[PDB]
């Protein structure tokens, strides 16, 4: 009785199908387009968050004469936020994810330090890095 | 003498002039977006294996990624002999009202359609803003046009790539029932009188519902 | 989302400057408390803005009708892969779709 | 005239408009998450060997891992001509109330669904907090939406990627 | 604003000196007073349609 | 070639945008004696912009996409810094980069 054999058609088609899936399952060249779409989504998220913050949160107004938080409460003890219409003073961009403002300041100081030559501003930025 | 007759004659001439290119571009979009087995005319005859082993889509993805990594924008520069501070105000206005997501999305849509089909487009519109106006309680934004091959019909007597010599252009709007109602509310039209126009799409894929209402905007 | 022109009040801040407060946000709660606190009204304008309303619904009835929520935008953020329109028909694709045909063959032959 | 009737009409129009894309996305999720032998219509006929020799899952894992190594977040910048410190308070609030695990998990879920199916989503909600409020005894958090292809239905007359 | 049978808005004047539509083209030209534009997908349609058929 | 065609499209976009801005926006005229915005309102309280014919003072080119003028200024300062040797103008440009 002849030994079992895999037909030439089966082997050829398995190889061809695997090669086809290998060639087609290549996003981009890299996920730059997907990352840019995520960046667009995060920009929309920032827009929505800014709107909600203006609606419910207590946004101080910075005077140049200091943050002057102007609010008042009703007779039912509920406090109603008073937000002026000069609220859209900042726009939205995409950057690295930081857990706190101190981490962002540290990253910014380190980025500046990496480009400044070893002069006096280098000493200033090093002392500022030790600051935070 | 009739204004409608003249507008329709111009639109019909332009529509018939660019029939072949529009058909080829629509076929390209369907081939590269929906299915490469564009066999709508006779497919309900018998069931046989039809596999899609794509080999062109990675190239399109690579080209779109390549063109995405290098954004391009306008840059206003002072003319010869003009003050060196001639273009800072205009540039500030442009960067102010073109930083939103709509402008980037419209440019990306146009670029993708240009790579795949060969033609894309976008539009510039002006609206009234009371919260964050760019100037004079008004803003200018950029809006996208999907399938610009069949939805934007240019003057046939235009021999420029940017169509700056074109003297008229018709944009076909297809919209849902709620979309039509809001369009009529916005433009003070009659919502009860449902409009109609030349349908640019083709019912080729087995889509359950392609319910659309067509209107046209004629610029001259 | 409903975009409409609503009343806004231009007061005078007792500290400095003049502010703008939407009439709906202080309609009854503190509308008289600004006068007590030292805010006096100098003008009233009509400003266009968007408001977001949420309704809880089932297939047969409406439980909550038009509950106003914070923000000018719908609070849902979508993320897309390869996105576009073919014939007024939105199409979005990831990385798995185009590999479904070949892989399904590779599973069959190996089976 | 009926509010329920109008809401249902809008929902039905939107649901019927995006039937094919939703079906394809659900098929993609099932193929890449449960089993590649999507033979539910006829499987209880006879028992034959059906093996799953996965060839696409390593690619999905690689793409998800590579997209996870570059986190992306909002960054508020002062407008042109505004005070240079115009975005410090808003950025501080955003970092305060988006540092929790829910926001990261929602973004990761949306990214994974975007890579696999092609669409994902998340939501922004506001709640009342008494122990650690961000401001005005309230907090804003981000919540996930699983299978956003079939659970979130948008207005059909929208031609923008972010559906603004 | 026009339909196939009537004109809703007649000559609404808009801002600008130019039509507000900006087109983008790939490979663009004229053959015989006939505009032709092409992308990257057209010339690959014939071979790919063969590769789909043979593998089928 | 596709990027060049896109650049042509963006130049046309800039032309159209400049025309619209001259039509509806408030374009100040800069005097050398300061921006003097000259406008007036009608009896119907509607303000009508007054734009002189000296409006096409700038032409259109193609450059990198920037979200705001501050980002563009930062990019220009960085570009100048990368070509200037470490002399006095290098210190000047470094202080200017810390400026913005």
């Amino acid at each position: 009785y002849e030994n079992p054999e895999v037909p030439q058609a089966n082997a050829y088609m398995l190889e061809a199908a695997t090669s086809a899936v290998k060639e087609v399952a290549t996003l981009g060249v890299e996920t730059y387009v997907f990352q840019d779409n995520l960046a667009t989504a995060m920009r929309r998220d920032g827009e929505i968050y800014q709107s909600i913050v203006n609606d419910i949160y207590d946004v101080p107004r910075n005077v140049t004469i200091l943050m002057a938080e102007v609010v008042d409460l009703a007779t039912g003890e509920k406090q109603v936020l008073n937000d002026i219409r000069g609220r859209y003073e900042c726009y939205t961009d995409v950057g690295p994810s930081f857990q706190s403002m101190k981490q962002q300041n540290r990253a910014e100081i380190l980025e500046l330090l990496g480009k400044t030559p070893q002069g006096t501003p280098e000493y200033q930025l090093l002392l500022l890095q030790y600051f935070t | 003498e009739n204004r409608l007759e003249s507008i329709l004659s111009r639109f019909d001439a332009d529509w018939t002039a660019s029939d072949e290119a529009r058909r080829e571009a629509k076929n390209d979009l369907f081939f590269s977006r929906v299915s490469q087995w564009d066999d709508w005319l006779s497919q309900y005859t018998t069931l046989q294996y039809r596999g899609q082993f794509d080999v062109v889509r990675p190239v399109v993805r690579k080209l779109v990624s390549e063109m995405r990594q290098n954004p391009i924008d306008v840059l206003y520069r002072p003319k010869d002999g003009a003050r060196p501070d001639a273009a800072d105000v205009l540039m500030g206005m442009y960067r102010t009202d073109m930083r939103h997501n709509t402008a980037k999305i419209a440019v990306n849509i146009a670029v993708r359609e240009q790579i795949e089909a060969g033609v894309g487009a976008w539009r510039l519109v002006t609206d009234y803003e009371d919260q964050s106006p760019t100037s004079n309680n008004q803003v200018i934004r950029r809006e996208p046009i999907h399938s610009a091959c069949s939805h934007v019909i240019w003057d046939s007597n235009s021999k420029l790539m940017d169509k700056s010599d074109a003297r008229h252009c018709t944009v076909i709007h297809s919209m849902s029932q709620n979309g039509w109602e809001d369009f009529a509310e916005k433009y003070d039209l009659d919502a009860d009188d449902i409009p109609s126009f030349q349908n640019p799409n083709d019912w080729v894929f087995p889509w359950l519902t392609q319910d659309t209402i067509q209107i046209a905007e004629f610029y001259e | 989302v409903v975009e409409k022109k609503e009343t806004a009040f231009i007061y005078q801040d007792p500290v400095t400057g003049e502010p703008v407060s939407y009439f709906k946000r202080d309609i009854k709660d503190v509308i008289d408390d600004l006068a007590d606190s030292g805010f006096i009204k100098i003008a009233e304008r009509q400003i266009k803005r968007r408001r977001v309303y949420k309704s809880i619904i089932t297939c047969t009835a409406v439980l909550k009708d038009k509950q106003l929520i914070a923000g000018e935008h719908i609070p849902i953020v979508p993320v897309f892969g390869e996105w576009g329109f073919v014939e007024d028909k939105e199409v979005y694709e990831g990385v798995v779709r185009l590999t479904k045909d070949g892989q399904r063959l590779r599973n069959m032959i190996m089976s």
